[PDB]
């Protein structure tokens, strides 16, 4: 299963 | 000496005490009687907590404890007896009630009837002693849950042995609805939808 | 301090535990707060924590009492206190179990050292059960089954020997422990171990 | 899948057949391949006869029959075998029989569909009794073997007799426990035997306290790898060990008499503020052990 | 069932035969 | 004069100072050489390390590995308990602690993957839930991914990947080595040349710059020679970066500024050999034909002078110092050599002072790793098919017992570990927290002081069949298992086994170990604990007067030593932390364990009040002051228990 890559928006602040 | 050893000699000796309790200077005699009736009450709850003997012998013990908690206990002398009486019931705890709850809605016809009526005396005498530990234990043992579930199809069940059994069933539920704490546990059982599937109305 | 206990005392005598806790907690009487909080939690330990349920509304107040009792270094006697933080861990064990996070839930139960998983620990774990609060022994039935069902699921996914060994351990523990619904539970536990083999 | 179909088609021919001599040879071959979980899933009644006939002379096959029942949730039937196996004449170590009875006690603690409440407790009580005895026998053997007072020739003669089936408390008490002056294990036997005698129970408690005080005072005099505990501490340990293990029976743990004895020992042997001890350590001991406050004050009165 | 009999035992501190 | 708990607190303070005076690395690795080993069979109770479990590579990647066309690679993320495998342009992570692991794949890569690493993120760039950055180098691009290794909930860290939209062209220089610093700096190197590249990355989009950049810190002119890298190595405590080339040239770079990197030393093999020649002892094991196959930096907290260890393919460990002319270093010098041991691994046990400088037991060494405070792993490839693992640790016991300072040598305990044949070792990584007994070189390497504070070091050994877990064994672990061999055995067999420990660790250390094992520390367990107790009694010695003044028994010293080590983390620590009304210095769960440990000790003393000499009441002055000192120690314990019980109540 290809790993779900959550978005940049959550990753980097602010 | 034969409280839990064998289930054959107690039967002959258990029924004789049953009828004797119903067929019942004066102060001295009244003390000896009440004294043994209290001691005789202990060995009954002790056997029920261990589930000893066959359902037939286990049924006789319910009748003995029934009249004892209904006639003897029911005025400083009354308070002392009622207080000490509840102590014996609390000694066993859920272990004792669990056995009685399993007897209900069982295979035998007379054991389930006596067991159901017995619970009525326990909750009744407990309130006289705004809450109660007996009613709380029944909820933890999932007794109130399965009890409300059996309300469905009551028309099929309802002198006859099945009729008298249902009388004690509905009679018990009526007692729990008198205390303030019972409405909480009883209402959460969704009894309104249980009495509708039966179509009794 | 007295009247807050007086008012808390009656409301306690009227089965209003959720209030008696807030009131006793107002007077910083942790002996009673945690006592009552033990009673309100044990029934809801294995239940499903769902929005606005009675579990969330009680768990969330218990945690708000765990922080304020640690940040302020407050505690009742170890009996009442040990049980209180133990239930909070179990509530986490079932909240993870009901969510399908099997790996995460297995790790929690392992820390608690409540259920033995290696045959060597059976003797000591069995002795501990004797003096643990009945609010814990009550929920032993659901704990064994969840833990078993946890190993049960992980089996269908050497490791096989390890799960098999742990499966056995749970059974022997349950066999030596007299507890709630030991009949139905001990039977189901044995069946789930047979399907593994 | 059609691959999975040809699988089910194949194992239906096998599991449904009426040739049970074939089933036996098939179950014998499943084990040799380590397909344990396969035997358990089979719902045929030819597997029950195979496992039952093999459990009678093979401990590790009676193991599966017990696993067979417990995955199906026939908990009583498993404890029924585990108990009947611990009482057997088979070559099984004592520490395994402790596991068997400990599993049997658990499997017979919970309800199982179909079996009574009385027969459930009838088996739990029997298994629990034996487990209590077997634990004594084990803890006894463990101490006898490590006892310098015993000759190495006798120790082998003991170990063969004890390390196996579970003996009577009479045998455990006389030829072993009482001779060695194992006072703590003598009390456990009284409890496990429902031994009714207030004096000898109390006389044994007195000897157990004194022998404990001596072992701790000799240690403190020697200090011996780490700083040993003061006498009353070791005495306190030897009571807690009984208290949890006895489950606080009134016969072998009579606060009516034992608490005065401990309080007397705390005076006659000077276990008090002189050595830095809490002067109320006899009270602190019994209260924390679970003795009711209302009774302790009734005794001090 | 327990029966104490201090009378005839086996010397725990002497070898056999 | 002084009250009881005050006298005891003095002993504790002195004891603390004793442990923190454990020799530093510079003082037992002084200029010169050593071949001091005590070898131990792998199965011995004295083995310094042993294998604890193995985790097989999951079958679903074995399928992908054979589906490979051109390139495959394996690697380790031991600090979070994950392994990885790359197959061409695809990447797969998995938790090796898990029994039926899920595959976390990343197949967006277009070109063959050549290196991957797990690095700390740059501060103030990502949301706080991102614990690491995953750097993936292909033949075309260097790709950055966000990573959250949060601990849901039972074994290993649940792992999720996040895209970042950060990628740089790979350029002309291959990338095979990626290393990261504490502050998230990312350095690159490979097998095309000796150049070191760094990746910058930013939060903002700017018109003149980019979110993600790559620069070359080396700049060569024309006139080149063929030379490439073998490994990159970071030392954050000195802001240094080391590279090792195929010609065995060691280059040192200094991170003088937050984005600057500067070459400050270049030392080729010739310089190492000239240094080695001027040493009193030359050797055939180190010549111009010899290769340096690995480096291992030594942090500033472990040693001031010795910066670096280099491993030759003949099994020699070279310890290099570096000094400033005045800060970055400007000079590097080979000072000390630890030559290989002589014993080779055997199936059957074999019958066991000059410098041994010719051993070939470690020839050839293919891979090598050093971890603080000196744990050494050497992958010896004697045969083309199976590796032998040589593992050694400093003989901490003998090192701290040795007197005077001039007698100090690099004593070691070693063993051979055979992981069953046919599998090649790939990588070895630390799974537990980095070791450190102190915050300065003095006291740093004292394993004995921390055997109840720290988890023993665990190490993941990655082969092509699985991950093997190797655990450091402490004094108490060795003492317990040795006693386990004395249960059935004789009476004067214990005395024999105990004397071995005394002749090595010293009487006080030995008895302190017995005490610890008697209290349930250690790896039938009851027989062992009773045996330990017996040793604590029979071998604890006695108080005597010197030449008023009394010398207490080793039994007393042992007790003070054990108690001190249980409370060493918090003794001098502030109870609370204040920013405006807040925190507790020592965590809540650790105070509970410290308390439980102390209460266990106290319990053991009471439970043996009678038989411990000096506990019960009492030539005389000796035994009396012995009795007084032991009483003082016991009052400190209950005070320690009360004190902790009080702080737990505060934050409750």
């Amino acid at each position: 299963r290809k790993a779900k890559l959550l978005p940049m928006e959550e990753a980097l602040l602010p | 000496a034969f409280s839990s050893l064998k289930s054959d000699e107690a039967f002959e000796l258990a029924r004789v005490a049953k009828v004797l309790l119903w067929k019942l200077e004066q102060f001295t005699v009244g003390n000896l009687i009440g004294d043994k009736l209290f001691q005789l009450f202990q060995l009954c709850l002790s056997a029920i907590s261990q589930c000893s003997g066959t359902p037939e012998l286990r049924s006789l013990y319910y009748s003995i404890c029934y009249r004892y908690l209904t006639a003897v206990v029911d005025t400083r002398s009354v308070t002392n007896a009622r207080a000490r009486t509840l102590k014996a019931i609390t000694l066993y705890g859920d272990r004792l009630l669990n056995v009685i709850c399993d007897d209900a809605y069982g295979s035998d016809t007379t054991c389930q009837t006596a067991a159901m009526i017995l619970l009525n005396a326990l909750v009744h005498t407990s309130r006289a002693s705004v809450d109660c530990p007996i009613i709380d234990a029944l909820n933890r043992l999932n007794f109130i849950g399965v009890l409300v579930d059996s309300l469905k199809e009551i028309l099929n069940e309802w002198a006859s042995p099945s009729q008298q059994y249902t009388s004690a069933k509905l009679a018990l539920l009526l007692q729990l609805c008198q205390t303030r704490q019972g409405a909480k546990y009883v209402l959460q059982a969704n009894l309104f939808r249980a009495l509708e599937q039966s179509g009794v109305f | 301090k007295p009247i807050i206990n007086k008012v808390a005392s009656v409301a306690e005598n009227k089965g209003l535990f959720e209030e008696a806790a807030k009131l006793y907690d107002l007077a910083k009487n942790a002996d009673k707060v945690l006592e009552l909080m033990n009673k309100l939690l044990s029934p809801v330990v294995p239940q499903i924590s769902a929005p606005q349920s009675n579990k969330e509304r009680l768990k969330n107040m218990a945690l708000s009492i765990a922080e304020r009792y640690r940040a302020q270094g407050i505690s009742a006697n170890k009996f009442v206190d040990s049980t209180f933080y133990l239930l909070l861990d179990l509530i986490t064990f079932f909240d993870e179990y009901h969510s399908g996070h099997i790996d995460r839930a297995f790790d929690i139960i392992e820390r608690l050292k409540l259920v033995p998983l290696n045959q060597e620990s059976v003797e000591e774990r069995v002795a501990a059960f004797r003096n643990f609060s009945d609010e814990i022994r009550h929920n032993l039935s659901e704990v064994l089954l969840a833990t078993m069902n946890i190993l049960f699921t992980q089996f269908k996914r050497d490791r096989d020997s390890q799960l098999r060994s742990q499966a056995r351990t749970l059974i022997t523990f349950a066999g030596m422990i007299p507890y709630r619904t030991s009949g139905d539970t001990n039977a189901r536990l044995v069946q789930m171990e047979v399907l593994m083999n | 899948t059609l691959a999975a179909t040809k699988r089910m088609e194949a194992y239906n021919v096998v599991n449904d057949s009426s040739d049970e001599v074939f089933h036996f040879d098939l179950y014998e071959w499943y084990i040799e391949k380590g397909w344990t979980d396969r035997i358990l899933s089979i719902d045929s009644p030819h597997v029950i006869t195979y496992l039952q006939r093999l459990a009678e002379t093979d401990f590790r096959h009676a193991e599966l029959l017990c696993r067979f029942y417990t995955t199906r949730s026939r908990f009583f039937e498993a404890a029924q075998v585990q108990t009947n196996l611990a009482k057997s004449d088979l070559n099984i170590s004592l520490k395994d029989r402790i596991i068997l009875l400990s599993r049997a006690k658990g499997n017979a603690s919970v309800n199982t569909i179909g079996i009574s409440r009385q027969q459930q407790q009838q088996l739990n009580h029997e298994a629990s009794e034996l487990l209590e005895i077997a634990h004594i026998q084990d803890d006894l053997l463990e101490r006898l073997v490590a006892d310098p007072r015993i000759p190495e020739e006798r120790k082998a003669e003991i170990e063969e007799f004890l390390d196996g089936p579970i003996r009577t408390l009479t045998d455990l008490f006389n030829d072993y426990a009482d001779q060695a002056n194992y006072y703590d294990l003598c009390l456990l036997i009284f409890h496990a035997a429902d031994f009714h005698n207030p004096r000898t129970i109390l006389d044994t408690w007195n000897n157990l306290i004194n022998q404990s005080h001596f072992e701790a005072e000799q240690r403190r005099e020697y200090w011996p790898i780490a700083e040993p505990p003061l006498p009353y501490v070791y005495v306190s340990q030897q009571i807690q060990l009984i208290a949890h293990r006895t489950s606080l029976d009134s016969l072998i743990f009579p606060v009516n008499s034992l608490l005065p004895v401990v309080c007397a020992y705390a005076i006659n042997n000077g276990q008090d503020a002189s050595i830095g001890a809490d002067p109320c350590w006899p009270i602190q001991l019994f209260l924390n052990l679970g003795v009711p406050h209302a009774l302790v004050v009734q005794v001090l009165e | 069932k327990l029966v104490i009999n201090k009378d005839m035992r086996t010397d725990l501190f002497s070898p056999p035969n | 004069d002084l009250p009881p708990v005050a006298k005891a607190a003095q002993v504790v303070n002195q004891t603390l100072q004793l442990d923190d005076s454990y020799p530093d690395l510079d003082s037992y690795c002084r200029p010169g050489a050593s071949s001091d080993y005590e070898m131990q069979s792998s199965d011995s109770s004295w083995a310094p390390f042993h294998v604890v479990r193995h985790h097989n590579i999951p079958d679903k990647v074995f399928e992908h590995l054979n589906a490979g066309e051109v390139f495959t690679k394996l690697g380790l993320f031991a600090e979070i308990g994950y392994a990885w495998a790359s197959i061409d342009s695809s990447l797969f992570l998995w938790d090796y602690t898990h029994p039926n692991p899920e595959l976390i794949g990343y197949e967006e890569a277009t070109h063959t993957i050549t290196a991957v690493a797990l690095v700390p993120p740059k501060p103030g760039v990502f949301v706080k839930t991102i614990t690491h950055v995953l750097v993936v180098a292909t033949t075309s691009e260097i790709i950055l991914l966000g990573v959250s290794a949060t601990p849901t909930p039972s074994g290993s860290k649940s792992l999720t990947l996040y895209s970042t939209r950060m990628s740089v062209h790979r350029g002309g220089s291959d990338v095979s080595f990626i290393v990261g610093t504490k502050d998230g700096r990312i350095f690159l190197g490979g097998e095309s040349d000796t150049d070191i590249h760094e990746i910058f990355y930013q939060q903002e989009e700017r018109w003149f710059s980019s979110r993600c950049g790559k620069i070359n810190h080396s700049h060569p002119f024309g006139s080149r020679q063929q030379e490439w890298l073998r490994g990159l190595y970071v030392d954050d405590t000195r802001n240094l970066l080391y590279s090792l080339s195929n010609r065995s040239t060691i280059r040192t770079y200094h991170m003088e500024g937050p984005e600057k990197l500067t070459k400050v030393i270049e030392k080729d093999k010739t310089s190492c050999l000239r240094d080695f020649a001027h040493m009193a002892d030359s050797s055939p094991l180190f010549t111009d034909k010899t290769n340096i196959v690995a480096l291992s930096p030594i942090p500033a907290t472990e040693a001031s002078k010795l910066h670096l260890m280099a491993l030759t393919d003949t099994g020699c460990r070279l310890f290099l110092s570096a000094t400033s002319s005045a800060l970055a270093p400007q000079s590097m010098q080979l000072q000390f050599v630890k030559f290989p041991p002589r014993e080779s691994p055997t199936r059957i046990r074999t019958l066991n002072s000059q410098l041994d400088k010719t051993s070939r037991a470690l020839d050839p060494s293919a891979l090598g790793f050093r971890f603080s405070p000196g744990y050494f792993f050497d992958v010896v490839r004697k045969h083309p098919n199976q590796d032998m693992l040589f593992v050694s640790a400093p003989d901490t016991g003998r090192i701290k017992v040795t007197q005077p300072a001039s007698a100090l040598k690099y004593f070691e305990q070693g063993t051979w570990i055979e992981l069953e044949n046919g599998n090649r070792t790939i990588e070895i990584g630390l799974t537990t927290a980095p070791f450190a007994a102190a915050k300065q070189p003095l006291g740093f390497g004292n394993e004995l002081a921390v055997q109840f504070d720290q988890v023993p070091g665990e190490f993941a050994v990655l082969t092509n069949t699985g991950v093997h877990i190797v655990r450091r064994r402490r004094l108490v672990d060795i003492f317990a298992k040795a006693l386990g061999n004395c249960v059935s055995a004789s009476d004067d067999a214990l005395e024999r086994e105990v004397r071995k420990f005394i002749n090595q660790y010293g009487r006080v250390e030995t008895i302190a170990a017995a005490l610890a094992v008697a209290c349930g520390q250690g790896s039938m367990d009851r027989n062992t604990e009773n045996l330990a107790r017996a040793a604590f009694i029979e071998y604890g010695g006695q108080p005597r007067l010197a030449a008023e003044s009394v010398r207490l028994s080793s039994r007393h010293d042992a007790l003070a030593l054990y108690l001190t080590r249980l409370v060493r983390t918090l003794w001098k620590a502030k109870v609370v932390q204040v920013g405006s009304g807040s925190d507790i210095s020592s965590t809540i769960p650790t105070l509970v364990t410290i308390q439980e440990n102390v209460e266990r000790l106290r319990n053991f003393l009471e439970a043996n009040k009678s038989t411990i000499q000096g506990l019960a009441p009492p030539e005389d002055i000796a035994n009396q002051k012995e009795h007084q000192a032991l009483h003082a120690l016991q009052k400190l314990m209950e005070s320690i228990s009360e004190g902790i019980s009080f702080v737990l109540m505060l934050f409750d």
